[PDB]
């Protein structure tokens, strides 16, 4: 089972993380069946 | 084919489904019948297992 838990908050600090409480409600789970080990971002570019 | 063939003769589609199971998490599910909902009785609820 791939559970996927979320949480949006708005904040309005500048550099670190907030220092509050906001628990993540369950999102989606997934049907995967697999076996994960390795994990990475994906990012957008800003093409000009 | 020509539709003025022999019975053994004539075009048959076949649809074969495999069902199998892996220890994956089975997904494709049936249609769970649902039985109306009575209140106020002292029944025997089975609510999403
Ligand atoms: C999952 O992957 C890791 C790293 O490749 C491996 O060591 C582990 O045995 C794998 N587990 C299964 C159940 O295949």
């Amino acid at each position: 089972y791939f559970k996927i838990y979320s949480k949006h908050t708005p904040i309005n600090l500048v550099r670190d993380l907030p220092q509050g409480f906001s628990a993540l409600e369950p999102l989606v789970d997934l049907p995967i069946g697999i076996n994960i080990t390795r994990f990475q971002t994906l990012l957008a570019l800003h093409r000009s | 084919f020509q539709p003025t063939y022999g019975v053994g003769y004539q075009p048959y589609r076949v649809v074969v489904l495999s069902f199998e199971l892996l220890h994956a998490p089975a997904t494709v599910c049936g249609p769970k019948k649902s039985t109306n909902l009575v209140k106020n009785k002292c029944v025997n609820f089975n609510f999403n297992g």
